[PDB]
């Protein structure tokens, strides 16, 4: 059941290796039920890796 | 004189001295969540020559009851060797309740022989035990002289006064999951002079499913994102 | 009562009846006669069915708390060597003949013990007073390091045998499977044995039975 | 059942036969009534098997216990003495024949019998069980001195078939065991490798 | 000590028994003797003061016999010694008893050796003040002689001395070449040494007990023949 | 030389030992038993009251012992869990003996037997605890009684064991009256001297637990008042004494 | 024989979320009757109940026994018993005389305290608990109630229909033996209410 | 008073008596090391032997509790062996009782409960004697633990007891945080050089006495002069 949440880390590691902004921001924003479902630490730990791997490449200032 | 003894006008001086000892510097901290409870504790053994896998803190003495104590090891050994001899004879008697919630009350109530009848010298370990096996959990503390205490969250460490604090707190609260573990493990790092690591820090849970001893595997996985 | 067990290729298989009689009138119909002693060790009871599961249960309590302090599997050699110390200081007193049977880490093993508190370790046992017929099938039909279904088959027949030939056992068949890595309990795996139908409505309606006095006293 | 122990030159040899009888049913064809107490020696068991287990398993931890404390094997005496005390003191209720044999750089090969009643002697070799009653004038005529190991060994095997096959409490296989300086050798004759001594009556 | 030096269960503050060790001082105080492991057997001695010429011949002798081919020889508070021999005796008749045969030496100096540190372990109990030597031969095990002291433990000796003055007997002890004498000159030598230690230079006459153990003896620990080793002890004299 | 208890008299004759832990007693624990008719009851204070515990052992003051009877202690806890055992098991025992439900006062005797037992020989500590009991019986109807660690029970119908116990007999004294006191007016009688007792006015339900003994209808039933029992009796005080200050 | 002693005839049946526990009435020496009015049936709580055969005297010991070990027990813990714990405590109580055993053969009739589910056992002399679903007995003509049982029985019954059919078999049974009878007790045991009936028995 | 005197719990809130008793064990002029392997597990202590009218052959402070468990003692040599007979008695009822041999985890931990209720009551004193003991066991490997005067068993890989048992567990600990497992010659060479280093005598081989228990082979060899002899000579080389 967990196994979902570790495709999300997954895909969220590859988006962050090839650079991508648009399809992280909306994995970020689709991914809130999960987040809302689990261990709050582990749900809020997983938020904050995904939001620094975002917003470290893509520097759209406008929209961080 | 052959029990617990030394009681002056109004004190108890061999106790207090008992629990000045229990004062110990393990924090061993507990927390009852609404799924179940959980005790962690550190192990912080002496440079890398002792082991961490060959002893432990926590000790199943029974399917679902969980124990962790305080100073005093030796003196905590005997006692959990005594208690689970103990919720053995009530299994034995009263065959098959499976006996674990609806039995943590009755060992911690049986932990008389703990200290009522202390042996010269009374036991130097204060202990928290978990149970799970009423629908509802339970976490008591027997310490060298008292009694249950029927605790919801606390510590029993050298800063168990501000350990206890943060609990409070961090609002140990009622609603939290059976993931407050990780506050359990904040808890500690307060009382805590290292990087603590999986086999630094040793921790059991009892839900409603049954107690067990959480492996280093998922100890290291819970300290991650911390 | 017929107990039986086989050591088959990667465990241990034990078989039962369970037909509990109270002299020669059928008392229970789904008496447990095999009883869990660790999670890797059953045993199977026959003889004096109180003075059994008193025995196995102090069994099972002593090596359960053994097993947590030490921290490893228990033994069945161990599970043996208490069962006879406990049955040879009562001189057979405990009228409890048990088929022990086990997985550790040494390999599965098999025992049997008498109430006088003899024991042996055998590829196959079997004990109880049906017992002859259990051990005339494995005898027959027994092959050593066979699988898992064919000693499932094994001791099945040799239990519907018993249960078939001896009247004083029977109703059901409770079997157990244990490996390495397996604990399965079966329960009634086999009734060769189903009660007919009552022919006809043979009941009684409400009415009849009259009463000289009736008391209610209700509850919250 | 039948037991059986020889001294030879430097070791001793016993032979046991595997039949545990209750009653009329064989309880267990394939019994082990050669308990290896010690390293270098062993013993054989006949009558009540619970007894019997449980007076050898009680010798075993004494002797296993006093060795260690002697760093030192233990002597055949020694392990006779702990089992001549354990069957007299309990007599009236342990009731068990006992065999006892083995090797010790103290003496060499030695063989006891402390039968019901707690009598401890020092004999060439001896005999005990139910079946062997019935091979006493074999083995009393077909006994040399300074026999072999090899020589040893045949001969308690015939003794052993041959009270298997007349007794009717014994049968099964026949387990022999070996025993000296370089240590105990276990085997197992069964079947065929039965020495027979067939009894073709003329019709 | 002073505050620690009551009872044997209360440690030193440096991890010491003071108990024990002043009961070491009764042994040190109390007149000595010696043994020597001869090349096929055993010799004891041990001087005797006569306090007073109104005791009989040799009374209270510091040798005892504790079984047939194990013999004692005592230092210290004769009547505590007395009692552990008579402990000793009783340890070898249990050990003859049950696994038969004649008691190891080892294994019964072990055993008085354990009964004897249980006598220190705890508090109402105090220590035995003596301190002695065990001897025996036998054809299998060659000879052997271990020493106890009050509180310690058994150790294998080829040649021992204990009571008043350890460090002059053992001196010339080790003097002495020993694993190639015959136990008949281990007996002159003995008597030798026993006489060259101060007998009336402080004290009164001494009488010279010796013991024997060995093949010579087929075993069978005995007083060696006063008549015949009352020339051993001029031998000695001279 | 080794160390002797003290379980001897003084150059007056005093156990100054018992009354020692007599004196203790009334430090630490708060209890008070009001004996009134067709019902009589016990307050405790609730000394600890931190937010972290969860109450589940639904009961720390007064105790079931059985079920004709219940007490309360105010002593030391290790000595007070070992004596309501024995009550209990002295209780129980009379009960297989002679098939009937033991007499108050029978048991609060045996209870004191021991507790003089233990103050009177051997090298043992006095029970350093003293408890109330309320109780029914068919000889003598409700009673109460207390007992102090001296074995010297006493038969009370208004009395307190606690810390203030002084105030609270004081106030209980001016403000008891028999006969006409029943189960509600005890009640509020007990809520009151608690309140006197206990410095914080307006007493959380939660730092007070209180047990009736009741008696229905051949049966007797001992009611712990729970959490909304009690704080609506205290706000029914609470309106007697804001009608009371104002009406001046 | 020794168990048939003082007679006695104790029934223990289950319904659809009711149970129901009867017994004679019958006291006496071996073929005297003493009293009608004997108890077998105790109340080991609201919705708990035990039947008792054998010797008299050692029915009203181990009614007397049993119910000081569980007043201690409840007392201890402060909740209600749990039918399976009680007949676990009952088989203790009787091994610990397993060489000077009470000759009674007690059963147990009861609904859990929370889910309200039917449990009926019954034990031996020794204390071998002999747990189903169906119906239990005990005393000296067991096998009468069995035999009528195996009949009368029908599984997921009305309490009505479950009063109907103890009643029925009860009373055959104390009508074919020759040592019980003279009056059956019976006691319906719903989540709510107990019914109690002194059944129309012939007296002799 | 008496809190220093009886085993008591101090106003401070220490047990005075058993903290004694730990400074015992150094008393009597000993140490003993213990090094844990790959595979094997070997201990060595320095045997001390006051002139030569001694038995070298019976002075020593390592023994065989069982057939696989070996032992060393440190401390006072008459508690030492009340408590290597009281393992030894221990590992035979262990066997006795149950089947298989006693574990040597579960051997240690039986004498620390031994040792635990010295230190509980009064009329009794705890044994000065800290005990080092190895054995091979399936499933885990060589093994090694300490039990002490207080009750506490553990110690593992590298341990040492003695009067300077702290240098050694210095030198160990560096040797065991240099990240190499020893085979069987490199754990007694490393038991040897840290003993060694300890107390510099170079150490003939005669006044050391090792244990060895490997996993291919074993029982506790009390290895000989001529293995500890061939030892010296490969290391010192």
């Amino acid at each position: 059941v967990q196994v979902k949440e570790q495709s999300i880390l997954e895909l969220g590691s590859l988006l962050a290796k090839t650079g991508q902004a648009a399809e992280l921001g909306g994995l970020l924003k689709y991914v809130r039920p999960f987040l809302n479902s689990i261990s709050k630490a582990k749900a809020a730990r997983l938020v904050r890796s995904l939001l620094d791997l975002f917003l470290d490449m893509e520097a759209a200032t406008g929209q961080e | 004189f052959s029990l617990t003894t030394f009681s002056p006008s109004g004190k108890l001086v061999q106790i207090e001295y008992a629990l000045a000892a229990v004062a110990g510097g393990a924090p061993s901290v507990g927390i009852k969540a609404a799924n179940g409870v959980v005790l962690a504790t550190e192990k912080k053994q002496k440079s890398i020559l002792y082991d961490e896998r060959s002893v432990h803190k926590v000790e199943p003495i029974t399917k679902h009851i969980g124990l962790v104590y305080s100073g005093m090891g030796p003196d905590y050994r005997v006692l959990v060797h005594r208690a689970r001899k103990l919720a053995q004879q009530y299994y034995l008697v009263y065959q098959e309740p499976i006996p674990t919630a609806q039995l943590v009350q009755r060992v911690a109530s049986v932990m008389q022989e703990y200290t009522q009848s202390g042996g010269v010298r009374p036991f130097g370990v204060s202990l928290l035990i978990c149970g799970w096996n009423e629908g509802r959990p339970y976490l008591f503390q027997s310490d060298p002289s008292g009694a249950y205490f029927a605790w919801k969250a606390t510590a029993m460490g050298k800063n168990y006064v501000n350990g206890k604090t943060f609990l409070e707190k961090r609002y140990n609260e009622d609603l939290e999951l059976e993931d407050a573990i990780h506050t359990a493990i904040l808890t500690l790092k307060e009382s805590f002079e290292g990087q603590m690591t999986e086999d630094n820090i040793e921790v059991g849970i009892c839900n409603e499913a049954g107690f067990r001893r959480l492996t280093p595997t998922e100890v290291k996985d819970y300290l991650a994102a911390i | 009562t017929t107990i039986a067990g086989v050591v088959y290729k990667d465990g241990i298989v034990l078989g039962a009846d369970t037909r509990a009689t109270e002299g020669m009138v059928v008392a229970d119909k789904n008496c447990s006669k095999i009883h869990f002693i660790s999670p890797n060790i059953y045993c199977c009871g026959a003889g004096t069915a109180a003075d059994t599961d008193m025995t196995t249960q102090l069994i099972s309590s002593n090596l359960e708390l053994h097993s947590l302090s030490t921290g490893r599997l228990p033994r069945v050699v161990t599970a043996n060597r208490m069962l006879k110390q406990m049955l040879f200081r009562y001189q057979g007193y405990i009228g409890a003949a048990l088929v022990l049977g086990g997985v550790d880490v040494t390999g599965p093993h098999l025992y049997s013990i008498y109430p006088h508190g003899s024991t042996d370790k055998l590829p196959y046992v079997t004990m109880g007073s049906g017992s002859l017929a259990a051990m005339a099938v494995f005898e027959d039909k027994f092959r050593p390091d066979m699988e898992e279904e064919e000693a499932k088959n094994l001791v099945s027949e040799a239990i519907a045998a018993g249960i078939f030939n001896d009247l004083g056992s029977g109703s059901n068949i409770d079997l157990c499977v244990i490996s390495k890595n397996k604990l399965d309990f079966l329960r009634p795996y086999t009734v060769p044995n189903k009660k007919g139908t009552r022919l006809g409505r043979y009941r009684c309606e409400k009415g009849t039975t009259a009463v000289l006095t009736e008391k209610i006293t209700p509850l919250e | 059942t039948t037991i059986m122990a020889v001294q030879f030159d430097g070791g001793v040899v016993l032979g046991a036969d595997s039949r545990t009888t209750t009653g009329s049913y064989i309880a267990n064809r394939v019994t082990d009534k050669l308990t290896p107490i010690h390293d270098r020696i062993f013993c054989c068991r006949s009558g009540s098997a619970a007894d019997t287990q449980a007076v050898a398993d009680a010798v075993t931890y004494q002797l296993g216990f006093h060795s260690i404390e002697l760093n030192e094997p233990p002597l055949v005496h020694t392990a006779a003495s702990l089992f001549k005390e354990m069957c007299y003191r309990y007599r009236e209720d342990l009731m068990a024949g006992i065999i006892i044999a083995g090797w010790d750089p103290q003496e060499g090969g030695q063989v006891y019998s402390v039968p019901m009643g707690g009598m401890m002697v020092r004999q060439s070799f001896a005999i005990g069980g139910s079946g062997s009653s019935y091979i006493y004038g074999y083995v009393d005529a077909t006994y040399r001195e300074g026999m072999t190991k090899e020589e040893c060994l045949q001969f308690t095997a015939n003794a052993l078939a041959l009270a298997m096959e007349r007794d009717g409490s014994s049968g099964g296989v026949i387990r022999l065991a070996a025993i000296a300086e370089s240590g105990v050798e276990r085997q197992v004759l069964l079947g065929d490798q039965i020495p027979k001594f067939a009894v073709a009556t003329l019709p | 000590g002073t505050g620690y030096d009551l009872s044997a269960s209360t440690f030193s503050p440096d991890g010491r028994v003071f108990q024990v060790e002043y009961a070491m001082k009764a042994v040190e105080n109390s007149s000595t003797a010696i043994g020597i492991r001869c090349k096929d057997g055993v010799v004891f001695g041990v001087e005797k003061l006569v306090l007073s010429k109104l005791y009989e011949e040799g009374s209270n002798k510091r040798l005892f016999n504790v079984d047939r081919h194990v013999g004692m020889a005592v230092a210290g508070l004769l009547a505590d010694a007395r009692s552990l021999a008579d402990i000793a005796r009783e340890e070898a008749s249990n050990f003859r008893s049950n696994f038969g045969y004649n008691i190891p030496l080892k294994h019964l100096a072990d055993r008085v050796a354990m009964y004897v540190h249980a006598y220190t372990l705890y508090s109402a109990v105090r220590p035995f003040g003596c301190s002695f030597m065990l001897g025996s031969y036998s054809v299998n095990d060659g000879a052997q002689l271990y020493m106890i002291d009050p509180s310690g433990v058994s150790y294998g000796y080829w040649g021992c001395a204990i009571g008043k003055a350890r460090q002059a007997a053992k001196t010339e002890i080790e003097k002495l070449q020993m694993k190639e004498m015959t136990c008949r000159d281990i007996v002159k030598e003995v008597a030798k040494i026993i006489y060259i230690v101060h007998d009336e230079v402080k004290d009164k006459a001494f009488e010279l007990e010796l013991s024997w153990v060995g093949e010579l003896t087929n075993g069978r620990h005995e007083i060696v023949p006063k008549d015949i080793r009352e020339e051993a002890e001029k031998y000695a004299k001279e | 030389r080794y160390d002797s208890r003290t379980t001897i008299f003084s150059p007056e004759g005093r156990l100054y030992q018992v009354e020692y832990a007599m004196e203790a007693i009334g430090h630490a624990g708060t209890c008070l038993g009001i004996l009134a008719n067709d019902g009589v009851l016990l307050a405790a204070e609730r000394r600890n009251i931190h937010k972290l515990l969860d109450e589940v052992f639904f009961s720390e003051k007064i105790y079931k012992l059985n079920e004709d009877m219940a007490c309360s202690v105010a002593g030391i806890t290790s000595d007070a869990n070992v004596l309501t055992n024995e009550l209990r098991l002295i209780a129980q025992r009379y009960l297989l003996q002679y098939q009937e439900p033991i007499p108050c006062e029978q048991l609060v005797t045996a209870l004191c037997d021991i507790k003089q037992a233990y103050t009177q020989f051997g090298g043992k500590r006095p029970f350093g605890v003293s408890l109330l009991y309320i109780g029914w019986d068919k000889h003598y109807g409700f009673q109460l009684y207390q007992s102090d660690p001296s074995g010297n029970y006493g038969g009370w119908k208004a009395t307190c064991i606690g810390n203030n116990s002084a105030a609270a007999v004081s106030m209980l004294k001016q403000d008891y009256k028999e006969g006409e006191m029943t189960l509600k007016s005890a009640l509020a009688l007990a809520i009151k001297v608690l309140n006197k007792t206990m410095d914080v006015s307006k007493l959380s339900a939660e730092k007070v637990e209180i047990a009736t003994l009741t008696r229905e209808n051949g049966k007797t039933v001992i009611r712990v008042l729970k959490q909304k029992e009690v704080e609506q009796l205290i706000k029914k005080h609470e309106e007697e004494e804001a009608k009371a200050e104002r009406e001046k | 024989s020794i168990m048939s002693y003082n007679g006695g005839a104790v029934m223990a049946m289950k319904g659809k979320n009711c149970v129901a526990i009867a017994a004679d009435r019958r006291f006496g020496i071996q073929a005297q009757m003493v009293t009608t009015d004997f108890q077998k049936i105790f109340p080991m709580g609201d919705r708990l109940y035990i039947g008792l055969a054998g010797l008299a005297t050692d029915v009203q010991t181990v009614a007397q026994r049993l119910k000081f070990r569980l007043n201690l027990y409840e007392l201890k813990e402060g909740r209600q018993i749990k039918p399976y714990t009680l007949m676990s405590m009952v088989a203790n109580l009787l091994y610990e005389k397993r060489f000077g055993p009470y000759y009674t053969e007690p059963v147990i009739a009861g609904l859990d305290p929370k889910t309200f589910k039917p449990f009926i056992c019954s034990l031996d002399l020794i204390g071998c608990p002999m747990v189903t679903d169906d119906f239990v007995v005990s005393g000296t003509c067991a096998e009468q109630m069995y035999g009528m049982c195996e009949s009368l029985w029908e599984p997921n019954m009305d309490p009505d229909h479950l009063f109907e059919t103890i009643s029925q078999a009860m009373l055959n049974a104390v009508d074919r033996d020759a040592v019980s009878g003279m009056g059956v007790i019976v006691h319906i045991i719903e989540k709510d209410k107990i019914t109690t009936r002194t059944l129309k028995a012939r007296m002799d | 008073g008496f809190d220093r005197h009886i085993t008591i719990f101090s106003p401070e809130g220490r047990l005075y008596q058993v903290e004694y008793a730990f400074k015992a064990i150094n008393q009597g002029g000993l140490t003993s090391v213990a090094v844990r392997g790959k595979d094997c597990a070997v201990i060595v202590t320095q045997k001390k032997v006051p002139d030569k009218l001694l038995d070298s052959s019976t002075v020593t402070h390592l023994f065989k509790i069982t057939e696989n468990i070996g032992c060393v003692m440190t401390g006072m040599t008459a508690d030492s062996r009340s408590q290597v007979q009281r393992a030894r008695y221990e590992a035979a009822n262990w066997k006795y009782k149950y089947g298989y041999e006693i574990p040597v985890d579960m051997l240690c931990k039986r004498i620390a409960d031994i040792s635990q209720v010295y230190t509980q009551n009064a009329e009794m004193r705890p044994l000065g004697c800290c005990m080092i003991l190895i054995g091979i066991d399936e499933e885990q490997g060589p093994q090694v633990y300490k039990c002490d005067p207080a009750g506490y068993y553990c110690g593992f890989k590298a341990t040492a007891a003695g009067v300077k048992q702290t240098e050694s567990t210095s030198f160990l600990e560096k040797k065991v945080k240099k990240k190499f497992d020893w085979t069987f010659e490199q754990t007694v060479e490393t038991a040897i050089t840290c003993l060694s280093t300890v107390l510099s005598i170079d150490f003939k081989p005669s006044e050391i006495e090792v244990g060895v228990v490997t996993v291919e082979n074993p029982k506790f060899r009390i290895l000989t002069e001529a293995e500890i002899d061939a030892h010296l000579v490969a290391l010192a080389e």
